RNA sequence: GAAAUUGUUGAAAGGGAAGGGCAUUUGAUCAGACA
RNA sequence: CGUGGAGGUCAGUGACGAAGCCUAGACCGUAAGGUCGGGUCGAACGGCCUCUAGUGCAGAUCUUGGUGGUAGUAGCAAAUAUUCAAAUGAGAACUUUGAAGACUGAAGUGGGGAAAGGUUCCACGUCAACAGCAGUUGGACGUGGGUUAGUCGAUCCUAAGA
RNA sequence: GUGAACAGCCUCUAGUUGAUAGAAUAAUGUAGAUAAGGGAAGUCGGCAAAAUAGAUCCGUAACUUCGGGAUAAGGAUUGGC
């Protein structure tokens, strides 16, 4: 119940989570960053046309020996991919976000996912079988997920400190000075 | 609907192949119900199972 | 120790990088020196490839064998519709180079000129130069102090001329802009010439003669991704190797330690920009004309164009050009021909070529006939025939 | 489990002499 | 938008040049989904069972060069279909299939 | 409930390595005589 | 200087929070190290004088366990081949039914057995793990049913032998 | 069924349609092919591939332990009605 880094007013937000995960983590980071602060209308289109293969998932960290594609250009990127199934899984815990946000009454139209991350879980392991008669591993690698929405707010900063200036001797004087030469 | 124990049973109460026995598309509902050979035999009967005819042979261009 | 037996290297290296070209159109690198005597004149040109054929002529060869012989050589033709110039641009001589110092175009350009600035035409407001026409007003102040700078400044001018893609068959609409340098005359005549010339068309016949040498600049058949042996030709390993015979056996010495830039490796074979020298023209047929294909020698009312069309172009409607031999590039790309950087005096320059015979027999088979004349008058009448 | 054993022998030919 | 059915010929010769012969006649498939939705507009189609056989008829790699088809465009009754519209597709029986043009057929 | 290894958040640097020693400029952070 | 334990003392510390852990927060010492603040936690620990030893790690192709870069990379390419519709279902390239096209081609991809396995046989329910993709299916998981002899074998006889 | 033939090829009864798939068709590969003129000039070496091939009739050398060599070598024919 107790979640990663968060800076946001939790009254005003509703979170979600998965855990032991069987789908790639290395795919579902780079679904999740992809959707990191986006409003949360968005994204969900944004994920739909993953889907019908018409938008890409920029692929940052763990896209080593990948293929190019034409539809990186608009992230500035030059390898992406379509990860159908981490697809999934963050689609259905944005669509449960969605529904505890109207459990506690807030205006769906503000909401943004202000929180994502993934890390990794335990392993589920097996064995592949090589020439020469050496058993190894063929292991998978599961992921949690995590994210918060919240609603957006318009800034009302005020109340700022005056910063006093603390003068010297040397310095009153001049400014004596200048008071008596003009106003 | 899962219907293989029933061409299994029928072919051998029709006392042919598998590959000759026929199974009405619009009757699955019936035969998933027949669970006996009694069954099987009744629905023979009745047309819902009936048995494929021999591939030809022709021996007239020998 | 050294290679037992000795033998040249393959493949040539100053044609390298062996890579694709920057752009489909193969860049005039230089133009003819230009005397100031003679009469205002364009220096090159741009058109469009066709096909090939095949001609039969006399040889005018003093001392060959073949002296007043008949002989059967190769031609190629362009499509080569005329030009329209549409801009002049001045050129300073400065300590790092030449630059230019103003570009005054003309006020009314074609839609198939300003399609060269849209990429997605069928989806714009058409806003193109439109602004700048506003500039023509009622007076013209802009546009004539434009023009007196390059007449006090400029030491070289050039002329801007996009060709008319439209009558060309060819499934593209946007048309070619390449500039063109004027030779002949002052730095003042030859503004004043672009100036009388915007929008009007310039034609084949006068830039070219009939035994002209010219040049031709074309961007070379693409082939794509290509192995060792037919990029460099080298030699091919016996058919007991492992892994592979297509390949260069040794790759360089154990020093310098590092493989070097002479050695012959697999890659882009193709799309390259070449500048072949010294084509004899052949004929500079009229569009208008018919009997294109006719000479004195054969008296058919015939076009050029053979049976059922150039294959993968089409049909020639407008004038053409046809030179001895091959001409870089493939059918359909654009072409650019040049005047000779040099007086050429060999006999083979200066002979002088009247034909005897253009072949129109179709090039989509083993053609039979040269008029669909005279199919009718060997075969006789077919069932499909009224 | 894993049981392991020699994992090539010979098969590396011969050097100088 | 509309309910409208009309009939078509295919040329399959230019379609299947060169394609592996064990990939002619399920490749043939392909194309007369492609083919319906480039003229129906329809990301639905669905192929009756009677042109299955008229395509399969020659084996893997005997499909023929030219097909004469009805394209009729209906309406989707499946509740939460994603498409309002789908198309289906179906087989004409003539003598030969050359030399007809497309024609518009009337509902009754 | 440590370390290796890992995700998000915040600060900073980054022309074919990174790390360290003497000295100072800049950013952040700490203590105070106090009567 | 530091560690486990032992005899004396500080009538030492502590559920109002002992030991352990984390902290580009602070102080003492040339150093080995000692001391305090904050956070986490939950039950026992230290100063000084002495005694004792299974008493300090960067290596040993060190022992056991855990984890990376390589890397979403190499790869899942033998045995001719799949396709259309409905049914079921949250979900169908892979299950069920029907139509089509193919293969084994009677020293078969058919029908039974001997050694060996031991319930894999059949039914109902069912998909967390297994079927190096999928799964509503399965030789998988849960629960049960099933193998009928005077005549078929063993048993009885003897062979090389024990 | 073909044929000398439980050779190779096609089929009937019966049985499977099982082996991760979709999309393009670069270089280098594995497997299968074909090449004008020359015909071993390649290579340590005809390594690899090619050419010959069934059946009927004719003809068949040296040497020989008289049994063989021998399918020697070299030719001709072949369908349908």
């Amino acid at each position: 119940a107790r979640y990663g880094a968060t800076s946001t007013n939790p009254a005003k937000s509703a979170s979600a989570r998965g855990s032991y995960l069987r789908v790639s983590f290395k795919n579902t980071r780079e679904t999740a960053q992809a959707i990191n602060g986006w409003e949360l209308t968005k994204a969900q289109k944004y994920l739909e046309q993953v889907l019908d293969h018409q938008r890409a998932i920029p692929f940052r960290r763990f896209n080593s020996s990948i293929g190019r594609t034409a539809q990186g250009k608009e992230f500035g990127v030059t390898k992406a991919r379509w990860p159908a199934k981490s697809v999934k899984f963050v689609q259905g815990l944005l669509q449960n976000a969605a529904a505890n946000a109207e459990a506690k009454g807030l205006d769906a139209t503000k909401l943004y996912v202000s929180h994502i991350q993934v890390n990794q879980a335990p392993k589920q392991r097996r064995r592949t079988y090589r020439a020469h008669g050496r058993i190894n591993k063929y292991e998978s690698s599961p992921s949690h997920i995590e994210l918060v929405v919240t609603e957006k707010e318009e800034a009302v900063a005020k109340a700022a400190e005056k910063k006093v200036v603390r003068l010297t001797s040397r310095q009153r004087g001049r400014i004596a000075a200048q008071k008596r030469i003009a106003a | 609907a899962n219907l293989r124990t029933q061409k299994r049973l029928a072919a051998s109460v029709v006392g042919v192949g598998k590959r000759k026995v026929w199974l009405d598309p619009n009757e699955t509902s019936e035969i998933a119900q027949a669970n006996s050979r009694n069954a099987i035999r009744k629905l023979v009967k009745n047309g819902t199972i009936v048995k494929k005819a021999v591939t030809v042979h022709s021996k007239s261009r020998t | 120790s050294h290679r037992k037996y000795e033998a040249p290297r393959h493949g040539h290296l100053g044609f390298l990088p062996r890579k694709r070209a920057a752009s489909i159109r193969a860049r005039v690198k230089a133009f003819p020196k230009d005397d100031r005597s003679k009469p205002v004149a364009l220096t090159s040109f741009l058109g469009y490839k066709a096909g090939m054929t095949t001609i039969v002529r006399d040889l005018d060869r003093p001392g060959s064998k073949f002296h007043k012989r008949e002989v059967v050589e190769a031609v190629t033709v362009v499509d080569t519709p005329p030009v329209v110039v549409v801009g002049v641009v001045g050129y300073v001589e400065t300590p790092r180079g030449l630059r230019s110092l103003t570009t005054v175009w003309a006020e009314h350009l074609s839609d198939e000129v300003k399609r060269r600035f849209y990429k997605n035409w069928y989806k714009s407001k058409k806003k193109a130069f439109t602004k700048y026409s506003a500039k023509y007003a009622q007076d013209g102040a802009g546009i004539e102090r434009e023009l007196a700078r390059i007449k006090k400044y400029a030491s070289v001018v050039r002329v801007l001329v996009h060709t008319q893609i439209r009558k060309t068959p060819l499934a593209q609409k946007k048309a070619h802009l390449a500039e063109i340098q004027l030779n002949g005359g002052s730095i003042s005549e030859k503004v004043d010439w672009a100036r009388e010339h915007f929008e009007k068309t310039v034609a084949v016949d006068s830039v070219f003669e009939q035994n002209e040498m010219i040049d031709a600049i074309a961007v070379t058949k693409g082939h794509g991704f290509e192995g060792v042996t037919h990029r460099w030709g080298t030699k091919k390993l016996p058919r007991k190797t492992h892994r592979g015979l297509r390949k260069v056996a040794c790759i360089g010495a154990w020093h310098p330690a590092h493989v070097m830039w002479s050695v012959a490796r697999a890659g882009q074979r193709g799309y390259h920009s070449r500048t072949s020298i010294n084509h004899k023209i052949y004929r500079v047929g009229k569009g208008d004309d018919e009997a294109n294909g006719a000479t004195s020698f054969d008296r058919t009312k015939k076009t050029i164009t053979p049976m059922g069309g150039f294959v993968h172009y089409g049909e020639i409607k407008n004038d053409f050009i046809m030179v001895k031999g091959c001409i870089p590039g493939n059918r359909k790309r654009i072409v650019t021909l040049r005047k000779s950087l040099y007086t050429n005096t060999s006999r083979k320059a200066l002979e002088e070529v009247s034909l005897k015979w253009i072949d129109t027999a179709s090039k989509f088979g083993k053609g039979r006939f040269q008029t669909p004349a005279e199919k009718h008058a060997f075969m006789g009448t077919l069932k499909k025939d009224l | 489990h894993h049981p392991r054993y020699v994992v090539l022998a010979s098969h590396l030919g011969r050097m100088m002499m | 938008k509309d309910v409208v059915t009309r009939e078509y010929t295919i040329n399959l010769h230019k379609r299947l040049h060169g394609v592996s012969f064990k990939k002619r006649a399920p490749r043939a498939v392909k194309e007369i989904k492609k083919f319906a939705k480039l003229h129906m507009g329809t990301d639905d189609v669905r192929l009756a069972p009677e042109l299955n056989q008229a395509i399969w008829k020659r084996g893997v790699k005997g499909v023929e060069y030219r097909l004469r088809l009805r394209i009729s465009r209906k309406r989707n009754e499946e509740e939460d279909a994603k498409n309002p519209l789908f198309s289906y597709v179906e087989p004409v029986l003539v003598a030969s299939a050359k030399g007809l043009q497309t024609v518009v057929v009337e509902e009754d």
